[PDB]
RNA sequence: UUAGCUAGUAGGUGGGGUAACGGCUCACCUAGGCGACGAUCCCUAGCUGGUCUGAGAGGAUGACCAGCCACACUGGAACU
RNA sequence: UACCCGCAGAAGAAGCACCGGCUAACUCCGUGCCAGCAGCCGCGGUAAUACGGAGGGUGCAAGCGUUAAUCGGAAUUACUGGGCGUAAAGCGCACGCAGGCGGUUUGUUAAGUCAGAUGUGAAAUCCCCGGGCUCAACCUGGGAACUGCAUCUGAUACUGG
């Protein structure tokens, strides 16, 4: 129930950074950023109303790792509460354990934030939480336990941590290799590649 | 900063003692964005060619629809030529909710979250010009409030 | 006080019990019209001293008859 | 023939904004001077001149704004053959409460917004816009 | 007759019970009588195990209740906590 | 459309039929292999599609694409049907 | 393209009967009773909370849980 | 049993469907109205993006497809929310009962109608706010709701009497 297949192919796909490798090296030299993947992947097509708003659906997906019923069921979930769904679905996608963890920087990827929640390596309020598609709440703190504390894959994401923009609604320590979720963030503070108005449409047909 | 947007790529045909000639037509919307938006159908014997006459007939006669924030101000229904098509006000953050020409025309409109509903004729043509006269006397509650000699407050 | 009905002498021929129709004035369930529903009623009489095409007053009362479980209060405007 | 007074002063008033007349009259009626001194009171007439003594006639000045129409809708909700009666949550809001709705309850003739401050349903009769 | 049972609503192998007022010829998917409150064998801390209405129980004990086991110690063992 | 007429008589809504009646709202119904053969198109194709007359479960004697190409059928033989004409 | 239906039927009086009222049963009177707001007859069917869809209106639906009902080889009957 | 530590290695653990348009995603080769394909329009009659194979790509996922079955889309029975000059549709007209419908004005009535209040509308379910299981599914607390019906007290504009 994960993908497994070539990361940066799905970059080229949608054409733009997914983030999904740690950036050391430049994605463009390991991959054609503007040739999408196999033959016909050169010639741009007229393409249409329904193919970008599934491009924008699967590009939100893919930035996250989340298959189709699970995210559904965050479309779901948005859908009944309240105000903007498209900024309630983002505090859902902000919500995933195995993101702030990415956020916090302590995995130099998602998928490397998320096998240390699947190897058990960390702890939530003290409690060690398996589940990577567990839901944040505020005023929490995620805590590296120190079984694998000393791995060398968690100090090196740190850098990869300086080198990204610090987030905001997230009080991250260093030294204890803990953070603290201070607040929901919003639409704002998250990137404006990715359209409210459009993925609300997809799943309203 | 006048979006543009086509609507109708089409192929239509005269007929003469030689055969048929065909012509390819286009419908195109342009709009700011603001209340101000303006279709435009244009014909010519190249698809490239008939879209810019399209573009040019749009970039005129423009029309001024009173918006607000992000929506309509109350729901209203349109109609042109056996073209019932009823459209509504809805809250923030849902999103344009129509299908065919109608996604295109309140986009290029600026509004933002809408309820539409089609009846009768889809065609793309006279679907798209009961659109613009619902939208057309869509009318603020600070007019009505002038035209009925009162205040917003008088209203409420 | 008591839970008390009117409605229409239909039938005064048979001893001991009149047939009252009794108008009940309803909304349709789904097209809003208000319908004119007639409920007919053995009731007893006694006397058999009810005129026909009459408004009478029922009660309901414990079971008379095999179709007849009604008995009249009072009569209004007996007359033709 | 004669179904109906206010469905007949309604389209009287409707075929008269068309028309571009400046006064509308008919024989009057006590319902309808109620409802006219309603949209006066709304300001979707300029006046209503009721006179007559052996038939009262009520005579009506039609509000015109800007050369065009101020009356852009008028309507008929409870017809003779169809009878409405909604409650006071049920009360309408005619193009989003911009245009009134007018209701008949026990406290006579007035506006579904006085009638939701009234707190108290009735009989709509028509739809003004 | 009216009994107050103790009625199985909950998960497998997590038991949960809507201790109510019923009656002793029906059963537990069925008939109650009256829902007078509820009971966690499972009931963890910072969070009431046993909220139960005991003085409309004690309107119905003078109709002539009947009172199960654990109803009778549960009932007791609230009074002898609170 | 007067209510009176309408109070007088509902709307009728039409009542549609299955065009698959044979499997009597089943997924897939047993059949027996009554004779297999090939049957020519109508006009804007030309073929042979190879195609066996079926007795069913419940005694019916219905016709039954053979898709795909090539197979090993009988007569006398157990088959499955699904569904679905042939244009 | 089911229009007439009903003789304990419908009512009364009296007797009997049942825990209970009542053609419940019987006797004797009366001729009533019902139906075009569908009686009658035919076809299909356990019913509801609900479930599914639908923006709603509605539509369909009654496995699982409930509430009720009915049945227990078939047809019968009482017994306790 | 729940849960807790050791152990060992990337180890033992991914597949269906699809690419003519409808609808996201194409080339090559076989094939020649044959073999076939097919929800619809429709493809194959030697150069097939529609057949078959390959490559590549799209969609999903421990499942993926097809069939069955119900609503939606369908306003395609149109209460909400349709039409009848010629696209289906106003009886060949007239009469008329039941029927439905009703000028104006005053009282009366308070039936309808509206308002209020009691009773009931079981639980479950759904909704809202919570809680609990590492989360989720699930369980569960409280609430609202159960659009009704009955009764009582009004109300009097309209519709009735
Ligand atoms: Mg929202």
């Amino acid at each position: 129930a994960r993908y497994l297949g070539p990361k940066l192919k799905l970059s080229r796909r949608e054409g733009t950074d997914l983030f999904l490798k740690s950036g050391v090296r430049a994605i463009d030299t390991k991959c054609k950023i503007e040739q999408a993947p196999g033959q016909h992947g050169a010639r741009k097509p007229r393409l249409s109303d329904y193919g970008v708003q599934l491009r924008e659906k699967q590009k939100v997906r893919r930035i996250y790792g989340v298959l189709e019923r699970q995210f559904r069921n965050y479309y779901k979930e948005a859908a009944r509460l309240k105000g903007n769904t498209g900024e309630n679905l983002l505090a859902l996608l902000e919500g995933r354990l195995d993101n702030v963890v990415y956020r916090m920087g302590f995995g130099a990827t998602r998928a490397e934030a998320r096998q240390l929640v699947s190897h058990k390596a960390i702890m939530v309020n003290g409690r060690v939480v398996n589940i990577a598609s567990y839901q944040v709440s505020p005023n929490d703190v995620v805590s590296i336990r120190e079984k694998a504390k000393k791995q060398s894959r968690v100090k090196a994401a740190l850098e990869l941590a300086e080198q990204r923009e610090k987030p905001t609604w997230l009080e991250v320590d260093a030294g204890k290799m803990e953070g603290t979720f201070k607040r929901k963030p919003e639409r704002s503070d998250l990137s404006a590649d990715i359209n409210e108005h459009l993925i609300v449409e997809l799943y309203s047909k | 900063e006048l979006q543009e947007k086509l609507i109708a790529v089409n192929r239509v045909s005269k007929t003469v003692k030689g055969g048929r000639i065909f012509s390819f037509t286009a419908l195109t919307v342009v709009g700011d964005g603001n209340g101000r938006v303006g279709f435009g159908y244009g014909k010519a014997r190249e698809v490239p060619a008939a879209i810019q006459k399209a573009m040019e007939k749009a970039r005129r006669n423009m029309i001024n629809v009173a918006l607000n924030n992000g929506t309509l101000q109350h729901p209203v229904k349109g109609v042109h030529t056996g073209s019932r098509v009823f459209m509504q006000p809805a809250s923030e953050g849902t999103g344009i909710i129509a299908g065919g020409a109608m996604r295109a025309v309140l986009e290029v409109a600026g509004v933002h979250n809408v309820l539409a509903k089609a009846y009768g004729s889809t065609n793309p043509i006279n679907v798209v010009r009961a659109t613009i006269d619902g939208l057309e006397n869509m009318n603020s509650p600070e007019m009505v409030a002038a035209k009925r000699g009162k205040s917003v407050e008088e209203i409420l | 006080k008591i839970r008390t009905l009117q409605g229409r002498v239909v039938s005064d021929k048979m001893e001991k019990s009149i047939v009252v129709a009794i108008e009940r004035f309803v909304k349709h369930p789904i097209y809003g019209k208000f319908i004119k529903r007639t409920t007919k009623l053995h009731v007893h009489d006694e006397n058999n001293e009810c005129g026909i095409g009459d408004v009478v007053e029922i009660r309901e009362c414990r079971p008379l008859s095999k179709t007849k479980s009604w008995t009249l209060v009072r009569v209004v405007e007996k007359a033709v | 023939s004669m179904q109906d007074p206010i469905a007949d002063m309604l389209t009287r008033i409707r075929n008269g904004q068309a028309a571009n007349k400046a006064a509308v009259t008919m024989p009057s009626s006590k319902l309808k001077v109620a409802i006219a001194n309603v949209l006066k009171e709304e300001g979707f007439i300029e006046d209503f001149k009721v006179e007559g003594d052996t038939k009262p006639e009520l005579e009506l000045t039609l509000k015109y704004f800007q050369g065009k129409a101020v009356v852009e809708s008028i309507q008929r909700v409870s017809r003779p053959g169809l009878r409405i009666y909604k409650r006071k949550d049920e009360l309408p809001k005619v193009m989003a409460g911009l245009g009134i709705a007018v209701v008949s309850t026990s406290k006579g003739v007035m506006t579904d917004r006085a009638a939701r401050q009234a707190g108290l349903g009735g009989e709509i009769i028509c739809y003004v816009a | 007759m009216v009994t107050i049972r103790l009625a199985r609503h909950g998960a497998k192998k997590r038991p949960f019970y809507q201790v109510v007022v019923a009656d002793s010829r029906n059963a537990r998917n069925g008939r109650f009588i009256e829902r007078v409150g509820f009971f966690n064998p499972i009931a963890s801390e910072k969070e009431e195990g046993t909220r139960l209405d005991l003085d409309r129980i004690a309107h119905w004990v003078g109709q002539g209740a009947t009172i199960s086991d654990r109803v009778a110690a549960l009932i007791k063992e609230v009074n002898k906590a609170a | 459309a007067t209510v009176n007429q309408l109070v007088r008589k509902p709307r009728a809504r039409k009542v549609a039929k299955s065009n698959v009646p044979a499997l009597e709202a089943c997924p897939q119904k047993r059949g027996v292999c009554t004779r297999v053969y090939t049957t020519t198109p109508k006009k804007p194709n030309s073929a042979l599609r190879k195609v066996c007359r079926v007795r069913l479960t419940n005694g019916f004697e219905v016709t039954s694409y053979i898709g795909g190409e090539g197979h090993n059928l009988q007569e006398h033989s157990v088959i499955l049907i699904r569904g679905g004409r042939v244009k």
